[PDB]
């Protein structure tokens, strides 16, 4: 995951602003702040995901 | 009170990508390598590393 993050973050658009690069397709994705909810503690504190 | 705790200086430990704060430990043969830190608290200007 961190390799795909580094590729799409640091080397992707310098690769894409060069000559003749018409399209790209990257395996993986960047980092994103994933927030994994637990339904048991949501039931505990009377909260919904909304 | 935690017995045999180890405190690290403030800017001696820094975080890289995906969080995961690390500190550059120095080997016995004068080599250097960065180790991960399980820092959970700061006392004054010193991080409390539990293990690592």
């Amino acid at each position: 995951e961190d390799l795909s993050n580094y590729i799409v973050s640091n080397i992707q658009d310098p690769l894409s602003r060069t000559k003749g690069v018409g399209d790209f397709q990257v395996f993986g994705s960047q980092y994103s702040m994933r927030i994994w909810l637990d339904p048991a503690k949501l039931n505990s504190y009377q909260l919904t995901p909304g | 009170v935690k017995q045999k705790a180890i405190l690290a200086p403030q800017q001696g430990v820094t975080r890289d990508l995906k969080g995961q704060a690390t500190a550059l430990v120095v080997n016995a043969q004068n080599k250097v390598e960065l180790r991960v830190i399980k820092a959970d608290r700061v006392i004054g200007d010193k991080w409390l590393v539990t293990e690592g």
